[PDB]
């Protein structure tokens, strides 16, 4: 029994912030690796950031590098991404998912494959 | 070439005249030079042993508290005692007799029964994974020995975009693997997974960040609390008075305590197995072995219609000895002709330049035009005197060296 | 149009083999391990394909992951009125450093 | 007098028809009854056995933590690395080499210096203190078996202002102890330590408030780091390599790990060991023996002069058969007679009334002047069928019991 | 090498609370038994409470019952007194005192002697 | 007026031997370990006697102990002006379930 619980989204102005969550149960959390992984309405996925098991290494997508900060707290497994300095073109549905792997090693990135995936967060940039 | 020379335990594997099979022992952290007659040199590498898609099969419980110790206790031939909590799997009991009486609270004076449970709760434990040749993967490095850059090459980072590294995977089903080593040929590898290991024995158990490779029986016969698979919300606990104890036992009360961590008993046991990483539900692993036989027939010269390098090398480097006996020697050449081929041997007799001893970069080639560009060599020389002769014509590089 | 590209549109009649198929370089999909996932209309994506030729377990054998050079095709071997959907692959890019998505393809 | 009645191992010994020596051998959570011709019955039991003056010898640590820790590497023939922290007696090291070469920063390719070290914590420690004869404390009680009460009784709490129980304290250099008894006389005590125990090769260990005996040389070959004595403040831990283990090296750096709690597993080595009670700087035990030989001589009965009690008895309890094949009864004497003796006896034929068996309350006595008091009385009766014989003329009360 | 170390004395208005608090060094503060003892200038020596290694057990003196709390916090290895509704007559130097014994046992208590003493924090009611 | 009672004064020139007793019932001192303690002036109290006959490492052998039926006795052979201060008997009542100490006993 695997669930992923996404929450913290909803209507928000550009240029403020925005701080969303993705609770984790049924799983080791601090053994795994996670992605977060949006999806305008009617567009195709994007990857978003990514943290490795111990939170050591972050990499996020070349639209939001130094915007948004990916984090984790491993012993109330939960998963936080801070996105700050918003736009409008970042409204979209955000998916938290599960990786395979725990990026603990050079050959884990392309190994790397998302295994389960939450439900979605509507977050809304109007202005 | 750089971590496949500096390695400790690095084999040398031999061609033949026109040989098109020759068999190597992949082990992890080594590598395996392979040489042939009028073949590039290729080095090989077994670089990830990982396991993945392990069946859990039952998982022991090393550390556990207590909470709701209720008892309850009746008089000689009363009857047996009861609780509440006596049928709940999630609390353990422990039927006992204790001398009752008239100042005690019966009539008759004799044992009478008494039981007293209490909520079992785990607080760590540890899991133990079955492993099938359906699980594993191999993956090993396959490079060229002597391309002009891969004396700055270090690792494995940037192998895709390499054209002379490339990186091939066997699996048992699949054990088998092709791959072009750009203007080098190409390369095959047929391997045995067999002769391995042997992982029908052994389980894959984690405990608390720590894995290892542990033998079936070993695992079977620890006197812990467990379960078979997984469960999730609470699952059924068997054996659980492993870390439960019942003291002294008053008239109508029975002490419950719990057992010390079992943490530091499990790695006193784990001295001699085989430790692995973990990869979220992927094990890992560094310690191996792999035969394989190499189909080096389709290995090729890049290219050999090339013109000598005409211009004057000079050395950027000291030579220094490897820890195989091989000399390494850096260079740097300082014409603009093209790529050509590097001229470079040993000689004993220094007016004839009749080679002694060989290149373990075989037929070195310059590939860039530009000036000043560097080249790191590897040369197998004779045991004692002989001359490192690099270039040709008056401005051609000597120098003297020893080989015990 | 991005990193990987697959077609936007394909469809076939129920019952018949279709393919979906994207390409990128050697620095994604040459080396590193292709991943397929399905999103039914108005819902979460769905695991398909991992390791670029393996099925997790209660996907049915009728879908099928290949990867040949550098672009990896999807498989649909008698297709069901089930199966309408958008279909992604992605995989680790290591000159970007930088997991990518492909286009999407709507099935009809 | 009841908590003697239900002990399991409880020891009948009788003395002379005019003796005044008898010797005992008292055991803990035993009782022992003590039966004399024309004399009261005394009940010996041993409370309490307390050691005192440990100086402590060991402390070995089971739970620890690294801080603070750092790598240096050095080229090779460039010498032995250094830390600034490695004399330091806080922290633990390792020299190791590691293959260093051209792409690792070097200039000849061989084996470079590398050192890793951690500052030692410890979380949690277990210790080991000695043990001498001489400070031995044994605790015996002293009651009167039957003085009417005595059935009220089942513990030692209100020893002190009771006249008919008397408790004394025995060391090896103190055996001699006189206890008076009030009414029933005093008795006489000269014991001898005999617990089976090599003090000089015992060390007292503690553990997270478990604590047991264990044997020197098992104490002494205990693989956990270890300082002698004590201290305040922080101690050097001598042996700090056994709670932490350096892993695979790197190029430029070592990874340090700390062990599971050893908690567990000494608790598993301990399983066969002595337990022992801790309280504060003594220590209490739950085994022992003692040789004691009584003086009885001043062991005086009660009612000497007493009258008879005249009036009626009744039973308030139907009487049951103990374990130890005696019967007890509790009646109740409506009576307004001062202190008056007890008619008790057993007999077989009710028109002799010729006494069969024995009283083990031996001549009981009334001591109350309101009426319905109660009062317990335990008999030794025959084997087969009897009569047990309360009160005197016509209301006198009888009930038969058959002895197996 | 015992060593008590009693603070938080001073000067009090009748009526109101104060919290005494003894440091304790030299010894496994959380195995044996504390005491208080206060004693009057001139006066002779009263005793307290007396707590168990473990605050399993607390005795108060008749004139102090229902008034003061003793307490342990084995963690930090002090000792705490909180004293509330203050008379004129609980003027005293107030020593913290090590038992012998940790009153673990129905026999500790008639077994039990001070063993260490401290050098005592002064409370004065003044009025 | 308190639960143990010893004299509040005595008196006694050097080298003479001096006793104090202290007396109370069968619930503190006639079972229970008589402990006895020295308060120099100005000085926190000192442990002088345990169980009821025993020194302290320390404590020199002038001082001994000893108890009879429900009254303890102090005892020093060879009274010294550096011993000039009061001692405290006490012990533990069982029927109070109270540590008592003494009114003291002022030496000279």
């Amino acid at each position: 029994e695997v669930q992923l619980v996404e929450s913290g989204g909803g209507v928000v102005q550009p240029g403020r912030s925005l701080r969303l969550s993705c609770a984790a149960s049924g799983f080791t959390f601090s053994s795994y690796a996670m992605h977060w992984v949006r999806q305008a309405p009617g567009k195709g996925l994007e990857w978003v950031a990514v943290i490795s098991y111990d939170g050591s290494n972050k990499y996020y997508a070349d639209s939001v590098k130094g915007r948004f900060t990916i984090s984790r707290d491993n012993s109330k497994s939960t998963l936080y991404l801070q996105m700050n300095n918003l736009r409008a073109e970042d409204t979209a549905v955000y998916y938290c998912a599960r990786d395979h792997l725990g990026w603990s090693s050079i050959w884990s990135a392309p190994e790397s494959f998302l295994d389960y995936w939450g439900q979605g967060t509507l977050v809304t940039v109007s202005s | 070439m750089i971590r496949c020379i500096g390695v400790s335990n690095r084999d040398f594997v031999e061609g033949m005249s026109g040989g098109t099979w020759v068999d190597v022992v992949l082990e992890h952290g080594g590598c395996v030079t392979v040489m042939a007659q009028d073949k590039p040199t290729v080095d090989i590498e077994l670089v990830t042993t990982t396991v993945s898609n392990m069946a859990e099969v039952r998982s022991y419980c090393y550390e556990a508290s207590i909470s709701d110790m209720a008892s309850d206790s009746r008089c000689p031939t009363q009857g047996e005692a009861y609780l509440d909590k006596q049928s709940d799997t999630q609390y353990v009991c422990k039927r006992t007799l204790v001398n009752r009486g008239w100042g005690t609270g019966c009539l008759e004076w004799g044992k009478g029964s008494l039981v007293t449970c209490a909520k079992f709760a785990c607080s760590k434990k540890m899991t133990g994974k079955s492993i099938q040749p359906e699980n594993l993967e191999y993956r090993i490095m396959l490079s060229v020995h002597g391309s002009q850059h891969s004396g700055m090459i270090v690792n494995d980072t940037g192998h895709e975009t390499d054209e002379n590294r490339a990186k091939v995977e066997i699996t048992p089903n699949s054990p088998r693997a092709e791959a072009t080593l750009g203007g080098f040929g190409s390369l095959g590898l047929d391997c045995e997974p067999r002769t391995g290991l042997d992982f029908s024995d052994l389980y894959y158990l984690t405990m608390n960040n720590k894995h290892w490779l542990v033998h079936k029986e070993w695992f079977h016969d620890i006197p812990l609390p467990w379960h078979a698979g997984a469960d999730t919300g609470t699952p059924h606990w068997n054996n659980k008075e492993a870390l439960v104890e019942f003291k002294d036992a008053h008239a109508k009360r029975q002490t419950v305590v719990v057992l010390g961590s079992q943490e530091g008993a499990v790695h006193t046991a784990l001295a001699g197995a085989l430790e692995a990483e973990m990869d979220g539900a992927k094990g890992r692993l560094s310690s191996g072995h792999l035969k394989c036989r190499l189909k080096m027939d389709k290995l090729r010269l890049k290219g050999v219609s090339y013109s000598l390098c005409t211009a004057a090398f000079t050395f950027t480097k000291i030579p220094a000895e490897t820890l195989h006996g091989t000399v390494t020697v850096e260079v740097q050449y300082a014409g603009t002709d093209g790529p050509c081929k590097v001229p470079a041997q040993m000689a004993v007799d220094m007016q004839t330049l009749t080679p002694v001893g060989r290149l373990i970069t075989a037929n070195p080639v310059i590939t860039e035009s530009t000036e000043n560009s560097k080249m790191m060599l590897e040369l197998d020389p004779p045991f004692g005197d002989s001359y490192i002769v690099i270039g040709v014509g008056e401005k051609k590089i000597t120098h003297h060296w020893h080989r015990s | 149009q991005s990193v990987l590209t697959q077609p936007p549109s394909v469809s076939a009649a129920p019952g018949q083999k279709v393919t979906i198929s994207c390409s990128g370089s050697s620095s994604n999909i040459g080396n590193n391990y292709v991943s397929w996932y399905q999103q039914l209309p108005g819902t979460a994506p769905k695991l398909l394909i991992y390791d670029s030729n393996k099925r997790p377990s209660g996907i049915p054998d009728r879908f099928s992951g290949s990867k040949s050079g550098t672009s990896a095709t999807l498989g649909i071997t008698g297709l069901q009125t089930g199966d309408e959907a958008d279909y992604y692959c992605g995989t680790w890019d290591s000159s970007l450093s930088v997991w990518v998505f492909g286009g999407g393809t709507k099935l009809t």
